[PDB]
């Protein structure tokens, strides 16, 4: 029909009833520019929809509408690597063209088929901090919390580009089988940014190993939203049809969040704690649900969304929910990055509950998972140790506490600490670690269990 | 009286430290994360009246 | 006329309804309740029903009177406590068997049977009148008449008839007006509209006191007499106490005893108090009671009255200004009067922007507050008048920085303080000297050095002390001392006394509340003396353990003096003071050798 | 009388005016079964009423509705005690309607005189810490703040307990000469706890004088309401017409003041400060309405509120408004339940304002205000010189700091400390209150005349 | 035709479109009263009048309508000077009206001529505290933020009188030549503190000077709002037309923005933080639009509001906005008051953005910037100084504290304190400096150039 008005990223089309919910509808503005969206709200004789593309200029009798009469799906194919995309279901980069073999909906249930069996198979990043004291698994979720200080970028390509490494290392050693695909999909962030990915991967590799779909900040919150969506597509299909492992990079998932809290103030939903929607929760899980094991148990989705933190604080409400449907918690911290610490990670809190999930033992040592949690609570106590420092001073401290000093600062400065392009094998990080673990005495290391202590020191 | 002094000073070093390192960000995360949850109760009522 | 289209909650809806005024008592339903039409919104009115409902139906006519909700002004209106409307209470405890009116009974606002003295007034048949003049007077009260029997405000028109003196009705006619005609028959009592403020001829300068009687409220500031005062509440901190207290030493003319929302024990304990107990100049026959109009309404009553109280206490107190006598208006709390305003606005569905309370708010409070002050009397016989407002304010967003509170202290003059952790050791009232101030104060002071007393020098000097005292000990606290100045000590131990003495009564007990003007001049005459002695001592040398301990005898009966009121002879300047003065230098020698 | 929508548990009716306010409907299910609802507002041409059995089975044109053409009386009975009813009666609990004596309104129209008649005499709650520090008289309203984190049922119990053992010790003192009544009006109460209080009024040999109204929190919340209602309707019959002394447990108002919340989601009344209504102090005013001493002195009711503060702060609405209407307070302490203490309250917190008037003489004493005010200071000092050792040390503490520490530790585990099935007479309260104060000279108790700290030192 | 209804203060009257926006309207009762009122919005068939008279007992067909065919506008004149006004206008002087040379737009003014050359020339007060720290130049914009704890209506009658007195005193140094008047606006006064400041400018011989506006804290917000606005206007016409100098005095903006929360509400938007609206901003920037240098080049509105918070509480929205746009404020301490210094202002949180540009030349020195810094630095010392005295004793005190010591209590005593009376420009305020600053060495008077100090020590 026509448009009968606009309010926001709400458009109000006076039409006839017959279309059905998120059917595709194409405005045609009278430059004769069609640009797409799907209808969010359906009532009799009219809609509500929301465009992906723009949010202005649309007029009424002047302007037309036209339906597609298909409900949005993604064309997805297997040839997507190499191949350049733009996070709205075509390049309008003028990159390698999709193709269908499917179309798949990005609803969150298209044909879904997931873990019944945990992960149980061990994936490592090259850095002692993440594998050793968390672990990352063939369906693993694990949040990097950023900040504004720290260069978000800089980690989040330094975690993927060393994870593909290691990666056919591990697959020699029969970790794996089957092929690696990284599906990277940058959303809503800088033109700076955006280049800095692509040069990073090329580097280190090429960019025949990863997908990209690039979203720019100038264009909608809508089209932010659709656009990790179509990364999960991809993902899902290379899973099940052609048994690879995929991994999946998301950032910035704080971007796709900010875009949920525009479409409930400039729509009259009311929203939760602090102004964050009330079925924020819905829409972060459609994300984390698409993950673990795909069907024939040789593929798999395995994630790492990409959070930047903007007040640095773990009462807001993006950090928060996050963190109770991942698998894991990981955090980087700024105070390290300062000091000279590169990866600057801080494994204080970094924590996984499915701690078993996340390590390995037939591709890993099963010493990694006693030894870990021995350095963690070591770490901590080395913490605690450290406020005591500058109050006390070192005229009351044990005994025990000066081991626990020198501990934290040997830990930072060497476990932490790694080249650009200095990858660990799991295995040599045990030594390191045990290096670390040595300068203790047999009854402050009493905790552990007496087997494993006299047999590795 | 120096040994006398000796024995004051520590008690004095570690007090200025403890100010410092404890005290005073244990009063700011406090004071910004109520006021934080306190604003929030009153906007909400606002739209919901609105509404 | 009307038919009642809903009813939800205690507020009624009744459409047809048209060419109403906006304050329009109203009869709802087939009881003939009480009810006002605040507002209409084309054919709907919204009427607050002033009594309660558990048997309202819809199709029940609604008839306007065809006036105003207004209150009645005359005899009779002392000793007799009223609802917020004004009722008589008593005729209904013996009738009814109830104390909370309900519904299918209503009486009117005064007495109908009884039968009053009338005696003429200085003008006779032919004499021009108008509003505030005297017509004649009824005698009511102890010590004086004090009904004046004055023609309502913005009337006016010539008297072609007074009647003579002997006794009479107040339904009854003794007065004609002729303007445009006979203007109409006018009783004792006359009509006022109570949700607007009467006129004066002209407001005037606070100059002159009330005796408060409250050591530490004499002492720290200026009593004000037309004055506006707050006095912080929160429920647990000795307040209705020092409420009670306060109506006894009023030394006002007439009282006016406001219950805006209260507890109800208190509205039956002042009941009580005021016809056995005596005031401090003492009456002559029931001496509170005779002297107080009472308007009673507690929290269970309906919010229909609660929010009318405190208008219908400050048209009495009005009234009797305009007659030229000197009013005490004593209310408690402001608050729950908010609390009133706030029940109203969710019920008739309004929109709040002050965390829950009504955007109108600050409108109504500053409205009501602005009827108090000292002013000249309405009317041509001119006397003066005065309404001193005393109010009690209280939290209520939980907050101290929550609406209520906001609007109260910007449109105030006066603040004594009060903590509660302080009152809890037992110290009430435990001013906080930082929230405190006063306006008044040089008109005031100046008025005082006239009177006697050469308070100004001590008053700054009494807040130096509790000022700086403060400030020490948040140093003792954060630093943890290792020692003090021999002077600072001084500042800490002077203050110590100020709270036993002064902050340190109790309402209950009057030997630890009660001081006149003067006697509490020479209390803290004989501190701020103290001190001074003290300052020299150090400086010419003596330490302080010496100068606390050689000043011992006279430190303790200072100390000990807080037993007393005057009691020794009809004197407000004792020998028991003046005594101490010349001993205090005495002691301060011996201090410094 | 056809249903035209329901939302909610509040249903939509169509009718034609009729009904009065809060008239009693019967709602005729198809399924053949009669439940009652109350017409919460009438309105032209239609009345909104919510059901207190339920709301299942609300249809459009299968559901008819008749009138029972009377509003809300409660059936009175004298011979209620010795039994458990229920707000509508069920059979299932011994008691499917209580046979009236008499029907009176809940509302107490019929009459009701309070409040213009000032409390009488002291009685005991038998418990050393209230009864000295507030003044609990018969014909006044001092409610329990409780909290979470403790159980606030025990505290509601020891009161059920310690009520009617109180009564004889009292006949002696001049306290009684009228008989003793507790009416018990549970709501919103745990089912576990419930049970509890049952067996409480039954070992006591205390179930002849009690009678029970139980509503749970799976009974409809304009039910819950009605519950506390229809027992101070019956504690008005025995107080005026044969003379009783009641005392009314209330428990617990927090489920009261949820149910005040949940309806007014769908009236035209719409709540005020965060969500709580601005006239949920009319609701209150309501139940404080039926309370105080009775004209012409025919018996009392005494009222005793148990409210659990949810946040565990007395500045959230709970505590506060209902505070403003209550003659002082006893606040119960978080931190003596963690000691291990019963009852745990504390008594810095605790004022009653009239308690110097209200109180008689001959078992309870001239001296008992006086004496509390200095328990209190001792205990203020006590409480800080605890804080200024935390940061500082032994630097700012001082010979008087000291005694205080002293003091607070010695006062918690004497004073407050007692059984609680000990009865405990306001004579003994202040003979060992004086015990205890025996710590400062006679010079540095000032808070109190120096002729009656001779007489009682 | 009629008035349809009335909902609160707003009046809505059934009528076409005849008034223009702001067209007064006149309200025609029969009953004696004529009310006035002006389209506050005008809709289709209806408008929204806000009356300015009254605010209740209006009938709903009996009154009849009259359009004046005149918005808002202020009758302008300059025998207005010497003469007390009502909120709207109309005079409370009694007598005969003033009339207009000009009837000017308040509602952001017709013409807006105002500063693109900064300020210049120095402004005195009168009070050497704030001269010499809180340099106010001639058009610029520094208020007086005050507190509750203080009588923050004194201390503004004080500046107010003082002020333009300094001009002849100035005409003598032979800086100024023109005509100095003065604009009062007394919002939401009291009826005694009204008549205090109207028998203080006829005591100084300043009320010929001045015009004052009183709205009392019990007439229409509506009105109390257009009270500044009016006297916005009448001080930019003697600054344009007639080329003066105009110093308007704003008191009390907490009523102004108080007001605003009442008609924010009454109109159907939603508020911001706190309940006070999010466009309370658009409000006061429409004070500030009229405040500054008039193009002419001699004649200027100089404009000091006083804003009260509740405690100090700068988490409420309007110390924070408004100290935004204004360049710096005057901070008064309740510290200094309790002491019994009177003015009790504090100088070191109080400041003037641009201070070695805020003053001129021949009516100030260029010793100006020196003072401001070397008064400033000592009396923080002292501050300091006191604390520590405490601690130390005096037995053990420093030298240099002990000038600190002495400075502490002269500056206050010579600086801040002085009479209801005094009166003080640049160079007297300056001699003061000198005898305070005397006591310290030259060695510790090291931020004044050599030059300086050899002359003025």
């Amino acid at each position: 029909n026509t448009v009968s008005g606009v309010n926001g990223p709400l458009v109000i089309l006076e039409k006839v009833k017959f279309p059905r919910y998120n059917e595709i509808v194409n405005l045609t503005l009278p430059d004769g520019t069609v640009r797409q969206g799907q209808v969010l709200e359906i009532r009799g004789d009219r809609a509500i929809v929301q465009v992906f593309e723009g949010t202005s200029g649309i007029d009424v009798k002047k302007t037309t509408v036209e339906f597609t009469g298909e409900s949005l799906r993604i064309p997805v194919s297997e040839d997507m690597l190499g191949r350049i995309f733009d996070g709205s279901g075509r390049p309008i980069d003028n990159g390698p063209k999709v193709f269908a073999e499917d179309y798949l909906d990005i609803n969150g249930s298209p044909i879904n088929p997931y873990a019944r069996i945990y992960p149980e198979e061990m994936i490592s990043t090259g850095v002692s901090a993440i594998d050793t004291m968390n672990s990352i698994a063939r369906g693993q979720k694990i949040p990097i919390f950023s900040a504004s200080g720290l260069p978000h970028n800089e980690i989040a390509a330094q975690i993927c580009r060393q994870a593909g490494l290691v990666r056919p290392t591990k697959d020699v050693h029969d970790g794996h089988e089957e092929n690696f695909s990284i599906v990277f999909a940058a959303m809503g962030v800088n033109l700076e940014t955006a280049r800095f990915f692509k040069q990073d991967f090329e580097e280190n590799g090429s960019l025949e190993r990863t997908s990209l779909f690039l979203n720019l900040a100038n264009d909608p919150t809508i089209e932010r939203i659709i656009t990790p969506r179509l990364a999960l597509t991809t993902a899902e299909y290379l899973a099940y049809q052609t048994e690879r492992h995929v991994l999946t990079i998301l950032t910035d998932m704080s971007s796709y969040a900010d875009a949920l809290r525009e479409v409930s103030a400039a729509r009259e939903e009311v929203p939760g704690r602090r102004g964050y929607p009330g079925y924020m929760y819905t829409d972060l899980s459609t994300i984390y649900e698409r993950a673990g094991r795909v069907e024939g148990r040789n593929g798999s989705i395995t994630q790492i969304p990409i959070l930047t933190m903007p007040n640095d604080d773990i009462t807001h409400p993006i950090p928060d929910l996050t963190g109770y449907i991942t698998e894991g918690q990981i955090f980087v911290d700024r105070q390290l990055h300062n000091k000279g610490i590169y990866p600057p990670i801080n494994v204080l809190p970094s924590l996984s509950r499915l701690m078993k999930s996340a390590i390995g033992e037939g591709m890993t040592r099963k010493d990694h998972g006693d030894v870990s949690n021995q350095l963690y609570a070591k770490y901590a106590i080395g913490k605690d140790a450290a406020a005591m420092k500058a109050v006390v001073g070192e005229e009351a401290l044990s005994i025990e506490d000066k081991l626990s000093l020198e501990f934290l600062e040997k830990f930072e400065k060497t476990f932490i600490t790694q080249g650009a392009y200095e990858d660990r094998t799991v295995f040599e990080s045990l030594d390191q670690a045990w290096s670390l673990l040595r300068i203790y005495p047999k009854e402050m290391l009493n905790r552990i269990s007496p087997k494993i202590l006299d047999e590795f020191y | 009286a120096f040994i006398i002094l000796d024995e004051v000073i520590k008690v004095t070093n570690r007090r200025v430290n403890a100010i410092e390192h404890v005290i005073i960000p244990r009063t700011e995360n406090t004071i910004a994360y109520i006021n934080s949850e306190l604003d929030e109760l009153d906007r909400e009522e606002f739209y919901r009246l609105k509404k | 006329y009307g038919a009642i289209y809903s009813v939800s909650g205690p507020v009624v809806i009744a459409e047809n309804m048209i060419g109403c005024a906006m304050y329009e008592l109203v009869k709802v339903g087939h009881d003939n309740l009480v009810g006002e039409v605040i507002r209409i919104d084309g054919d709907k009115a919204t009427i607050q029903v002033y009594e309660e409902t558990a048997g309202l139906t819809v199709g029940d006519p609604v008839l306007r009177t065809g006036k105003p909700l207004s209150v009645e002004l005359g005899p009779g209106l002392m000793e007799t406590i009223y609802d917020g409307i004004q009722r008589p209470l008593k005729a209904i405890k013996e009738e009814s068997q109830s104390i909370y009116i309900p519904r299918g009974i209503d009486t009117p606002a005064l007495d109908r049977t009884i039968k009053w003295q009338f005696t003429p007034g200085k003008f006779q048949v032919g004499d021009h009148i108008s509003g505030g003049d005297i017509y004649g007077s009824v005698f009511e009260n102890s010590l004086i008449s004090s009904h004046k029997i004055l023609l309502p405000p913005r009337s006016r028109g010539t008297i072609t008839w007074i009647a003579p003196a002997g006794e009479y009705t107040l339904d009854e006619k003794i007065l004609e007006v002729e303007f445009d005609g006979k203007k109409s028959d006018f009783t004792l009592y006359h009509t006022w509209p109570v949700r607007v403020p009467r006129p004066v001829t002209e407001k005037l300068s606070a100059d002159y006191p009330l005796l408060t009687g409250q050591r530490v409220l004499d002492a720290l500031f200026p009593c004000v007499q037309g004055g506006t005062t707050c006095i912080p509440g929160a429920f647990g901190c000795g307040k209705t106490v020092i409420s009670q207290s306060l109506s006894k030493y009023s030394n006002s003319d007439a009282i006016i005893y406001v219950g805006c929302g209260e507890r109800g024990n208190e509205m039956a304990e002042v009941l009580m108090e005021f016809p056995e107990l005596y005031t401090e100049m003492s009456g002559t026959k029931e001496p509170i009671m005779k002297r107080t109009t009472l308007v009673a309404n507690t929290s269970n009553m309906p919010v229909a009255a609660r929010e009318a109280s405190i208008y219908t206490g400050i048209t009495l107190a009005e009234y009797f200004r305009d007659q030229g006598k000197n009013v005490s208006m004593i209310a408690d709390s402001s608050s729950r009067w908010a609390e009133a305003l706030r029940e109203i606005s969710g019920r008739l569905g309004e929109m709040p922007a002050d965390q829950g309370f009504p955007a109108y708010l600050g409108a109504k409070l500053a409205s009501f507050y602005e009827r108090a002050g000292k002013a000249v009397a309405l009317g041509s016989p001119d006397r003066t008048g005065s309404v001193s407002i005393v109010a009690a304010v209280s939290p209520a967003g939980g907050d101290f920085s929550d609406p209520v509170t906001t609007a109260t202290l910007g449109i105030t003059q006066v603040f004594w303080g009060l903590d509660k952790k302080l009152a809890q050791r037992k110290h009430f009232p435990s001013i906080n000297t930082s929230v405190s101030y006063s306006k008044y104060t040089n008109v005031l002071n100046k008025f005082y050095d006239s009177n006697y007393p050469e308070f100004p020098v001590l008053r700054d000097r009494m807040k130096e002390i509790l000022s700086n005292a403060e400030e020490l000990e948040q140093v003792v606290q954060l630093v943890g001392k290792s020692a003090l100045s021999d002077s600072d000590k001084i500042t800490l131990d002077v203050a110590t006394l100020i709270k036993e003495d002064f902050l340190q009564q109790n309402g209950y007990s009057t030997y630890d509340a009660f001081c006149p003007i003067w006697k509490t001049f020479d209390m803290m005459r004989a501190f701020i003396s103290y001190h001074d002695e003290a300052q020299k001592a150090v400086a010419n040398g003596a330490n302080w353990s010496k100068l606390a301990d050689s000043t011992g005898d006279v430190k303790h009966a200072v100390s000990s003096s807080k037993f007393f009121e005057p009691s020794r002879g009809e004197k407000e300047v004792h020998g028991e003071f003046e005594k101490l003065l010349s001993t205090m230098q005495e002691r301060f020698a011996e201090s410094t050798d």
